[PDB]
């Protein structure tokens, strides 16, 4: 793209004595584009040597031909960091990151960027989880909306990834199971203590105090997992890139079914989330709806009813199939659930134009259903509409 | 010009490339729906229906004993019951398929039996076509 573009910049430098202003020297400094000049994926030789060559002159821009200080420090910083991530500068990236952390010349959005390096550290596992978690969370929350276009995805991602690892991870899962077993043993211990020596009771109480802290931490982290699912839904609201977000959301409601108490934690955000984006999820999620005065079931029903009114036709295949999948044989709690599901479909069919649409869907189902049932006279390939009634 | 390769090898080089982009992706997608009672199992009645069976890979119409016994039935039991969900068993299989074996070896893994005469000996009876 840019062969002599640096050589192009050379000229404004050349007229130094006659220069109107040195702001032209400040021009090539704001060189985020100059980094982009190869940073846009020089694939053939894989975009390696150029940018590292670039940001060196960026440091020169900081110093060699300019005496100034600004966010551009952290700017060349995150870029060198990206180059480092390109080539195994394992903590060297962390080193530049901490260096950026040291100064104070920009807005807190650079700290939001620094949360990316902090999560890179979470991969590196340099320090304790809670402190760096607070360090990233404070900057993410404080100056929010100062950036949006690329800010939302990473803002969700940092709050989500480590927390979800906390929700489950092989060693972490084993640890949570061991803690749960400890709580279970403490339950039987308290049962025995219900009805001699108070020393064992006091030791068990101390162990119970210790275990209750860990259980409360895991439960608050799981509530944080619900909140991160909500933030990922808000991410689906800000942008529609990630169906991986969709599957993670699906896991969230699946555990909500598993976790009968978590629904309150999931309650309020479920109000605002436009799940219309969850098209690939839609049939499964609708099937997940249940028939009870339970918050999860009610929220599912409201979401599906919203789906129908807003745009049934996209998933009206799914809803019309669910209705079309009308077995009288299947008898269980799902039976009354599907009866109330038909009730909810009729409730969604209240609106007059929507009523016409729903009747059209049901009649088309009836038509194709008779068509399938129509196996008459072993007729030839061509079928006339008059053959069926 | 080419033997079965090249652009084929290109698609091979594509083949395992997905996992690095997001290992979790395909799993999470499948499993999320897998959590809700699918029938991740094979109906024994449906089993006898498939492989053309009958007397030909592509037998004629209706035919005999109406369609090889209106080939139909249903009801499982203790035997060969998938434990909780063999999809959970499947989930491990996918990552196993998605697992020190060389990425380059994967195409060879496909290649190793691709032109192997041995496999062609055992398959669905009838309908064997090398070229």
């Amino acid at each position: 793209l840019l062969e002599i573009r640096n050589v192009l910049l050379s000229l404004l430098q050349s007229h130094k004595q006659l220069d109107l202003s040195d702001d032209l020297a400040s021009f090539r400094k704001y060189y985020i584009l100059e980094l982009l000049k190869i940073s846009e994926s020089f694939l053939i030789v894989d975009n390696l040597q150029n940018a590292f060559s670039v940001a060196m002159l960026s440091d020169a821009l900081y110093r060699k031909f300019d005496l100034a200080d600004e966010n551009l420090k952290h700017d060349i910083d995150f870029l060198s960091s990206k180059i480092l991530w390109q080539r195994d500068e394992k903590i060297d990236a962390i080193g530049m990151l901490s260096e950026s952390l040291s100064k104070t010349n920009s807005s807190i959005f650079p700290s939001i960027s620094y949360a990316y390096l902090g999560n890179w550290l979470y991969t590196t596992k340099s320090e304790k989880t809670e402190l760096v978690s607070k360090n990233y969370f404070e900057k993410s929350l404080s100056h929010m909306s100062h950036l949006n276009a690329k800010e939302k995805a990473k803002i969700y991602c940092m709050f989500a990834q480590f927390c979800d690892n906390n929700y489950s991870s092989p060693d972490l899962t084993e640890d949570f199971k061991r803690m749960e077993k400890l709580y279970f043993e403490k339950k039987n211990d308290i049962q025995q203590l219900e009805r001699l020596k108070n020393h064992h009771s006091r030791e068990m109480s101390s162990f119970i105090i210790d275990e209750r802290e860990y259980l409360r931490m895991s439960t608050f982290r799981s509530k944080m997992l619900t909140q991160s699912i909500t933030h990922y839904l808000k991410c689906l609201s800000e942008s529609d890139e990630n169906d991986v977000l969709i599957s993670r959301c699906c896991t969230m409601w699946l555990s909500n079914s598993h976790l009968d108490e978590l629904n309150n934690s999931l309650q309020h955000y479920l109000q605002n989330l436009p799940c219309k984006k969850f098209i690939p999820v839609f049939y499964q999620l609708a099937a997940r709806l249940m028939n009870e005065n339970s918050k999860f079931q009610q929220s599912l029903t409201s979401i599906c009813y919203n789906v129908g009114r807003n745009h049934p036709y996209h998933s009206l295949h799914v809803l019309f199939s669910l209705v079309s999948n009308v077995p009288e044989i299947e008898n269980l709690d799902a039976g009354s659930r599907y009866r109330a599901v038909k009730k909810i479909l009729d409730l969604l069919k209240v609106n007059q134009g929507l009523s016409n649409l729903v009747t059209k869907l049901l009649c088309s189902f009836e038509n194709y259903v008779s068509l399938a049932e129509w196996n008459p006279r072993s007729k030839v390939d061509s079928t006339s509409f008059s053959r069926f009634p | 010009i080419t033997g079965v390769e090249g652009v084929f090898r290109r698609c091979m080089e594509f083949t395992l490339e997905t996992l690095r982009r997001e290992e979790d992706s395909l799993l999470s997608v499948l499993e999320v729906l897998r959590y809700d009672p699918f029938s991740w199992l094979i109906s024994p009645l449906r089993r006898m229906k498939k492989q053309k069976m009958q007397l030909e890979n592509f037998n004629q119409p209706e035919s005999g004993n109406i369609t090889t016994d209106a080939s139909r039935d249903p009801k499982i039991q203790r035997n060969n019951v998938s434990g909780e969900s063999e999809a959970e068993r499947a989930i491990l299989k996918v990552r196993q398929k998605l697992s020190t074996l060389s990425v380059e070896a994967s195409v060879g893994e496909l290649i190793r039996i691709a032109q192997d005469p041995s496999y062609l000996a055992l398959m669905f009876c009838g309908w064997s076509a090398f070229q």
